[PDB]
């Protein structure tokens, strides 16, 4: 219908999901490696070091939450694994920047920034690879 | 009891709150109004003429107003937000008397010598034309085809909305041109230019399909009978309980019907117009297939528009069962005429058949009904703005404008009248210069510059002018092609008058159960 | 809608629903200001319950935008006017607009006649479009000093493929002139995707 | 003076800009016109004092939405 | 059917008909084509996906080119026109008077928010972008012209003016005129009402 929504609240829902997201999988990616339980509203227990199980099995929360298993599919199709990996770099990648540089106030520096650290990732990776 | 107290008001207060709001009107004034009902259910308003015909109010003086919104259609076709507005202005005096303490039947005898002063001032300064005078029939028509639907249409309307009355009006003065003295009837198909004027009674029906007559020298039917055959008027001696007994029952129908429908035809029909109702299907659709085959036209289940027009205007009556023949009470017919135009619509022209002097057809055509009612709208109001001249002739100014020269010069009338009814009928004498101001309303902000401005400089127009409030500005407003037949408003005060009056003779407690 | 209410269908009755209507009407267009240009911002927009839509294209949005106001519903209808129009606008339209519904129409009753005031915007929306069509100053593919190839460059220029304005400077200047194809009722301009356009890696 | 201002304003605009010498409003005569044609006549500099004062009186306080308040 | 008849009208008259692989991609090169000009570039990037970046850089100019084909008067892209507009006629506001003046300038003021938006959907804002802007146009600098003391014109991706007069980033008149016409419809379309009223 008739509608408007702003920046940094939808910004920081993104990161409200995005950091969830990312959080018991760090533990629970590498050798270190933690189970991310869920309560079913059936009372069962659910204990993955995956996220996008315990994600597609709840409630999803629109913005950032249904952007990942999506990636994560994507990934999970790419090289069959990282889905892990995926979408804990991106709400990494979105929280401590963004609100700095969002009280900054701008979205593209931000943007070219992804892909510089992106490129550092690729040359000194084909380097130390 | 308080009631009669508390309801008069209610009564002028719904009656008057309603028409408060309802004044937007003359001009691209306020935002488009959407309305989605009590119900909740959608419409998109604007325009207030069809608003006030849309409108739909509790409470009975709120009802009242919607009957004064059509009473002035019929009247004038102008002004109908006019006697609307205005509705209010009577309303108004009423409860500031009222307050005064002023009997409301003194209030009531004081619209009639107002409506006696008023509608007489207006007459005062009303502007001559003639009725049967293309060019006066044409200049109110056409401001009264500027601001309507179409105009590059007009062009062809305006003469129309003249032709058909030259017709239609009986010699120089005489009261004349109703709406059924002009027969507008829309066509299926076509453009507005394919909308032409008709003349005579042409009657507009669904004839079944085509292999019709467009041939001339047409009878033109009323026909109350059944074609008196198996399964249509007469007895079918086989009864079906079998395919081979129920396949004849229809062969013994459609072979037995083919002789009438030329025997139909052998009266020289181009045209029967079926009975509207059924005598049991009536006429049978088998049948009034080879009715049309030997070029006869049937609308079966007739509309009403025809029947009465053919018994009027052609002047038809029906006709025995043609197994009895007719009464050669076929109306006066040398044609029937179904045109296609677009290739569409089904059409009987009947020209060379008995007319008053009067029914001039006008036969609307468009591509759709948007486009017919484009012409359509327009040429009526031309044609009753014509009609307007026809039964009150000369001039006002449109949209209340005149109202404002009557506003000053009344009230000195109100004044010098001196009576008890003077106060009312100078307090509403006062309450008219308010139209044109009162319509520039909804619009916006940083807002009353103009208010009384759209008052005093009329005012000061001295009694002869004011502002012109369909084109603008300050001339002497009653011709500026800001106009409307005199007819018109003089109605609007008359309509609201005893309306309004109506209301001051609402007393004790009324609701039949 | 607003205040205590007795009336339904949008009736804030004046001022109230034309406020409302700026306030819905705008509220609609805000999100073209931040959705204007490709650098405008995407808005990834639900079109039922989890079907979303990503775009800053404004008509297109104002399609998936529904109409529940008078002025929701023309400025959707309006935009998408010019969205089918053109589709350059599709933003553009819906912007000033907002402000422009929250201008004259208080005018509109300051008026002496109603009709003086949105002329002012008229005689202006020509005033303009004289001076518009008076523009060749930017925007010159008509001519360069090269002619198109700088133009055609000018525009790789004003673009990044990474390295351009070079074979594709000159790429434009073919692919029209590669177009036989004769627009009808004498137009000298070619199908630009009626060019065969292939791609090596 | 019992006026619409704004199209008084707008036309004295004007009638500054395709005018400009005095054209303005004139209570006195309720009407508008060169002013110091209509002799609405104050010196200069009460204005510049006026300008001066107004000028000043806001700056600072848009320069502050800091303001301290102590009972001590 | 394999037996159906078959004549030489089918035959398809090019100098020579060739086929060239280059890149690891092969086509059927038709060479010089007898019966209309005929041409084809072929892309060249580094990735499949350098070339839908040439493609559409290209299709910027491609489609204006056309499109200045289709309007000989093309008129800077961006905000940068209507930040003229925006002051010329708000000085056209003035001068006309009462309530146009009102008007005129309540058009030209409202003409400066596209430019601002813009860029700061850019990030490149508004001061700067609108200063920019009406810094070129001058009383000085009144007129279109086509030379710039006053640039006009104004990049949409880069959101801040710049040096492009000749790029097919920036749309003809044909797209511009219009939706003038179009917004203030808008503001005149919302008005139309007569006779405020409820139906229940």
């Amino acid at each position: 219908n008739t509608k408007r929504e702003s920046g940094r609240k939808v910004q920081s829902g993104n990161i409200n999901a995005a950091k969830t997201i990312a959080d018991i999988i760090r533990t629970c990616l590498g050798p270190k490696s933690m189970m991310k339980m869920l309560l079913d509203p059936m009372g069962g227990i659910v204990m993955t070091n995956d996220g996008n199980a315990i994600l597609r099995e709840i409630q999803v929360q629109h913005p950032a939450a249904k952007s990942m298993i999506e990636i994560s599919r994507t990934q999970d199709e790419e090289v069959g694994d990282g889905t892990t990996s995926v979408i804990i770099l991106a709400g990494e990648m979105l929280s401590v920047a963004e609100h700095f540089l969002e009280q900054q106030m701008h979205p593209t520096v931000v943007i070219s920034a992804y892909r510089k650290a992106l490129d550092d990732m690729i040359s000194t990776l084909k380097k130390i690879s | 009891r308080d009631k009669p107290a508390q309801i008069r008001f209610s009564n002028i207060s719904a009656a008057k709150a309603v028409a408060d709001a309802i004044r937007t009107s003359l001009g691209p004034k306020g935002m488009d109004k959407m309305i989605q009902d009590g119900k909740g259910d959608v419409t998109i308003t604007n325009d207030g003429a069809t608003i006030l015909k849309q409108m739909q109010v509790l409470h009975p003086a709120a009802r009242m107003l919607v009957e004064l919104s059509k009473a002035q259609d019929i009247e004038a076709g102008d002004g109908t937000t006019s006697v609307v507005i205005i509705a209010g202005s009577l309303l108004d005096s009423c409860t500031k008397l009222l307050q005064k303490g002023i009997h409301p039947t003194i209030i009531s005898e004081s619209f009639q010598k107002a409506l006696e002063k008023g509608i007489e001032i207006l007459t005062d300064m009303s502007r001559p034309v003639e009725l049967s005078d293309r060019e006066t029939l044409l200049n109110s028509a056409t401001t009264s085809l500027n601001s309507k639907v179409v105009s590059q249409y007009s062009s062809l309307l305006s003469p129309m909305s003249v032709n058909a009355v030259m017709k239609v009006i009986d010699p120089a003065t005489a009261t004349s041109v109703d709406l059924r003295d002009i027969k507008i009837v829309k066509k299926l198909g076509g453009t507005i230019d394919d909308c032409e004027l008709v003349e005579g009674l042409v009657l507009t029906q669904k004839v079944s399909n085509s292999g019709i007559t467009r041939v001339e020298k047409a009878k033109i039917g009323l026909i109350q009978f059944c074609l008196s055959a198996p399964k249509t008027d007469m007895d079918n001696q086989i009864v079906v309980s079998d395919y081979a007994q129920m396949d004849r029952v229809l062969r013994e129908e459609r072979a037995y019907i083919l002789n009438l429908v030329k025997q139909i035809k052998k009266t020289g029909c181009n045209v029967l117009l079926i009975q509207k109702s059924i005598l049991r299907d009536a006429l049978s659709d088998l049948a009034l297939h080879f009715l049309n085959k030997m070029k006869i036209m049937v609308i079966k289940d007739i509309e009403r528009e025809d029947i009465e027009f053919i018994c009027k205007t052609i002047g038809t009556k029906p006709v025995a069962h043609i197994d009895q023949f007719t009464a050669d009470m076929l109306g006066s017919a040398e044609l029937a005429e179904e045109v296609n135009l677009n290739g569409s619509g089904k059409l009987l022209k009947i020209t060379g058949c008995a007319s008053p002097g009067k029914t001039v057809t006008i036969v609307v055509r468009g591509s759709n009904k948007l486009v017919i009612e484009e012409a359509e709208r327009s040429i009526h109001d031309a044609l009753c703005v014509i009609r307007c001249l026809v039964k009150k002739r000369a001039l006002i100014a449109g949209g209340g404008a005149p109202e404002i020269e009557l506003a000053l010069r009344l009230t000195e009338y109100s004044r010098t009248l001196s009576g008890m009814e003077s106060y009312c009928v100078r307090a509403f004498a006062d309450a008219m210069e308010v139209i044109p101001s009162t319509l520039a309303e909804n619009a916006g902000l940083n807002p009353i510059s103009t208010v009384t401005e759209l008052r005093n400089r009329h005012a000061q127009g001295e009694k002869t002018a004011g502002i012109n409030v369909r084109k603008g500005g300050i001339s002497n407003i009653l011709e500026e092609l800001v106009v409307q037949p005199l007819l018109v408003s003089v109605s609007a005060l008359t309509l609201a008058t005893e309306t309004v009056r109506s209301i001051l003779k609402i007393d004790d407690v009324v609701n039949t159960r | 809608m607003e205040g205590p209410l007795s009336v339904f269908g949008d009736r804030s009755t004046g001022e109230t629903i034309r406020s409302q209507n700026v306030m819905a009407a705008a509220s609609i267009a805000n999100i073209v200001k931040s959705s204007l240009g490709p650098v405008g911002l995407d808005k990834m927009l639900v079109d039922d319950i989890g079907d979303v839509t990503i775009t800053n294209d404004g008509a297109t949005i104002l399609k998936l935008l529904e109409v529940e106001h008078p002025a929701a519903k023309v400025l959707c209808e309006l935009a998408d006017l010019q969205d089918k129009e053109v589709g350059d606008g599709t933003t553009s339209v819906v912007i000033i607009a907002a402000e422009l519904l929250k201008n004259a129409d208080e005018l509109v009753k300051q008026k002496i006649h109603p009709t003086s005031v949105i002329s002012g915007y008229r005689l202006a929306c020509k005033e303009a479009v004289r001076y518009i069509n008076e523009n060749l100053i930017v925007n010159t593919d008509e001519l360069g000093r090269d002619c198109l190839i700088n133009a055609a460059k000018t525009s790789m220029s004003s673009k990044i493929i990474g390295i351009n304005g070079d074979f594709f400077a000159n790429m434009v200047v073919d692919a029209v002139l590669a177009i036989k194809y004769t627009d009808i009722r004498g137009q000298p301009r070619y199908p630009v995707n009626s060019v065969n356009i292939l791609k090596a890696h | 003076a019992g006026f619409d201002a704004t199209n008084i304003l707008n036309k004295l605009r004007a009638r500054h800009a395709q005018g400009g010498t005095w054209y303005g409003v004139d209570i006195n005569n309720e009407d508008i016109a060169d002013n110091f044609e209509a002799f609405v006549w104050e010196p200069a500099m009460v204005r510049i004092n006026a300008l001066t004062a107004a000028s000043e009186a806001a700056c600072l306080i848009v320069s502050v939405d800091e303001t301290i308040k102590n009972p001590r | 059917e394999g037996e159906e008849t078959f004549e030489a009208a089918m035959l398809g008259q090019a100098e020579e008909v060739v086929q060239e692989r280059i890149c690891d991609d092969e086509l059927i090169l038709i060479k010089n084509t007898k019966a209309r000009t005929s041409a084809s570039i072929i892309l060249r990037g580094a990735n499949d996906f350098m070339c839908d970046e040439m493609e559409r850089s290209l299709h910027d100019a491609l489609c204006v080119v056309k499109r200045v084909l289709e309007s000989k008067s093309v008129v800077p892209g961006g905000g940068a026109v209507e930040a003229a507009l925006s002051i010329y006629l708000e000085n056209y506001a003035t001068s006309m008077g009462s309530r146009e003046q009102l008007a005129i300038a309540e058009f030209a003021r409202s003409l400066l928010v596209i430019p601002n938006t813009l860029a700061v959907n850019a990030a490149q804002d508004s001061t700067d972008l609108v200063a920019k802007l009406r810094a070129f146009h001058n009383e000085a600098q009144v007129n279109p012209e086509r030379k710039n003391l006053k640039w006009i014109g104004l990049d949409l991706s880069n959101g801040k003016p710049r040096d492009n007069k000749q790029a097919g980033v920036f749309e003809p008149t044909i797209v511009k005129v219009k939706s003038l016409k179009f917004a203030t419809e808008a503001a005149i379309t919302i008005l139309r009402i007569d006779d405020l009223i409820k139906l229940h």
